């Protein structure tokens, strides 16, 4: 469904390749959106950090703004608890950029500085 | 330095993330944030030897149970955690232990049984019950509290030492 484990594994493998490509200090994120009904926007994010560390974050919002807020909160939490700071990031949606993937990426890149 | 791959598994809410965060950051989380998969790395000195502990915090919820096979194949040591104030979580340990046993294809898998939340007085799993379970598994049993840091270092370093005996 919206929490497909095979999907998750594909996102993690992609994010591993991304981390292997770009320099180590840059965090690599892969985000996907499921538009369950209209008040059930669910966001899945896979994050790879510098010192070979990883985390998976979810958000259940009704608008893209709430989803982005929860995403950024999880990002900051997983930075602080691993004793790391934000160097740079890169967000991709591997295959189907669709109903709300592009808008979520625009909001995520907006909430950066 | 020597690298030890530890995997923290158990039922949801028993405090796997709290224990791992207490070990890594010396901080206790009072918020329940359900986990899917988290990776941490920590440089420690155990018995005079410099180790890199690669700790993998797993998801205790019934969802994301298809990801068990991969990490139960990769990890070397396993912290099986239950909550002393959660009888069902204690009853859930056997399923994780059997999954690890069948995936590893070995009865001798480095494991430590961990009774978390020992700071709480609403105890429904007595120490001797978990001791009997651990004796059946032939593994150590340690009580820990992520709130007070009690037993956290003991549990993790005992898991490392159990890995050492292989
Ligand atoms: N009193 C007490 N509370 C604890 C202890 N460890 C964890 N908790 C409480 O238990 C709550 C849930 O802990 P958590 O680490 O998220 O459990 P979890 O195993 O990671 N759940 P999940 O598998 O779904 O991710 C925390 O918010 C915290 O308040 C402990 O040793 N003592
Ligand atoms: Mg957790």
């Amino acid at each position: 469904a919206h929490k497909n484990p095979e999907m998750l594994e594909e996102m993690k493998r992609e994010a591993e390749r991304l981390k292997a490509e770009v320099p180590e200090d840059v965090v690599c994120v892969v985000v996907r959106t499921t538009e369950v009904s209209e008040k059930k926007v669910v966001a899945t994010a896979v994050l790879v950090f510098s010192n070979k560390q990883r985390t998976v974050i979810y958000a259940e919002g009704e608008n893209i703004k709430e989803v982005a807020d929860k995403l950024i909160k999880g990002l900051k939490k997983a930075l602080k608890v691993r004793n790391q700071e934000l160097k740079k990031v890169k967000l991709v949606c591997p295959y189907p950029m669709g109903p709300k993937d592009k808008a979520l990426m625009k909001e995520l890149k907006k909430k950066l500085a | 330095m020597t690298e030890y791959k530890l995997v923290v598994v158990g039922a949801g809410g028993v405090g796997k993330s709290a224990l791992t965060i207490q070990l890594i950051q010396n901080h206790f989380v009072d918020e329940y944030d359900p986990t899917i998969e988290d990776s941490y790395r920590k440089q420690v000195v155990i018995d005079g030897e410099t180790c890199l502990l690669d700790i993998l915090d797993t998801a205790g919820q019934e969802e994301y149970s298809a990801m068990r096979d991969q990490y139960m194949r990769t990890g070397e040591g396993f912290l099986c955690v239950f909550a002393i104030n959660n009888t069902k979580s204690f009853e859930d340990i056997h399923q994780y232990r059997e999954q690890i046993k069948r995936v590893k294809d070995s009865d001798d898998v480095p494991m430590v049984l961990v009774g978390n939340k020992c700071d709480l007085a609403a105890r429904t799993v007595e120490s001797r019950q978990a001791q009997d379970l651990a004796r059946s598994y032939g593994i150590p049993y340690i009580e820990t509290s992520a709130k007070t840091r009690q037993g956290v270092e003991d549990a993790f370093y005992t898991l490392v030492r159990e890995i050492r005996q292989h």
